[PDB]
């Protein structure tokens, strides 16, 4: 699911791209011609208007993590029998290291 | 008085204490009441730090309330020592051991040893302690316990060679997860389909 919102956001940067470079081109055609001021044409618009909803979109969905303000469902499903052993004492003194020191 | 036990008990036993080699382990066997001591199989009790009463107190009765269903009765418990140099039983075993044998007449004390326990098992590699209230405490040098010794060292080595015995689960477990049974279905399956 990401792959597919990450390609839509760079779908919808590469049709801002295309139509930055249309409005590009249309302000050097203006430029040619005296006077006519006109504005840029409104279906341009309505694109880069499309391409600004479409990838507003999905960067919002890319980053969601929002984990729960409480932190007993966090420790709610951990038992005690792992809480029980500790990492810093630790005894290499078992039954399994005797039963297994000949394979 | 001779003591005999089904190799269906020892299997478990041994098969519980190889799932948690690092830490204490405690079991229950079971006989018929209805002169040799007969055992029928035995059930693992808890493991870890193997100090605490109140849930033993639990265990025991909901032990007790499955032996008046089936017509059972408590025979022994057993218990094996975390350090390998550790052939001694421990206070609560002998408190345990003499509030069963205020019922039951007949109660032996099973430590299981750490320093002959490897893969390819000689034989008997268990103690059997006989106490009372009074100051009675004495272990038997050796005997024959189990039936069918060739055949028994065929089947445990059979199920500790192949990775089966993750299966096996404990009281603690039920009370973690009530989806797991504690009377060891498919390792009665197994035994029965190995013999």
């Amino acid at each position: 699911a990401p792959s597919l919102w990450k390609g839509l956001v760079g779908i919808g940067l590469f049709a801002l791209a295309h139509a930055a470079f249309s409005a590009a081109q249309h302000r050097s055609y203006m430029r040619l011609t005296e006077k006519e001021d006109e504005s840029l044409p409104i279906d341009i618009v309505l694109q880069t208007l499309l391409a600004f909803a479409v990838t507003c979109y999905g960067i919002v969905h890319i980053a969601g993590e929002f984990k729960d303000m409480d932190a007993t469902s966090e420790l709610k499903n951990k038992t005690f029998d792992t809480l029980r052993n500790h990492p810093s004492f630790y005894v290499f003194n078992h039954r399994g290291r005797v039963l297994f020191r000949p394979s | 008085p001779g003591v005999k036990l089904t190799t269906q008990a020892y299997c478990k036993m041994v098969l519980h204490g190889a799932k948690y080699p690092h830490c204490a382990v405690n079991g229950l066997l079971v006989a018929e009441k209805q002169h040799h001591t007969l055992f029928v199989d035995c059930i693992p009790l808890f493991h870890g730090t193997l100090a605490l009463a109140p849930m033993l107190e639990v265990a025991l009765t909901l032990i007790d309330s499955w032996c008046k269903d089936h017509s059972y009765v408590i025979a022994g418990y057993y218990q094996a020592n975390e350090r390998v140099k550790d052939a001694s039983p421990n206070q609560v075993a002998e408190k345990v051991a003499s509030r069963i044998a205020e019922g039951f007449s007949d109660t032996a004390l099973i430590m299981v040893d750490n320093t002959k326990f490897t893969m390819d098992c000689v034989a008997p590699t268990i103690h059997v302690y006989e106490h009372h209230e009074n100051r009675w405490r004495c272990r038997d040098p050796h005997h024959d316990y189990c039936e069918d010794w060739p055949e028994a060292q065929r089947i445990s080595a059979s199920l500790l060679d192949s990775r089966s015995y993750e299966t096996l689960v404990d009281f603690d477990n039920h009370l973690d997860d009530i989806r797991n049974d504690w009377t060891n279905p498919e390792i009665n399956k197994a035994v029965l389909h190995l013999c």
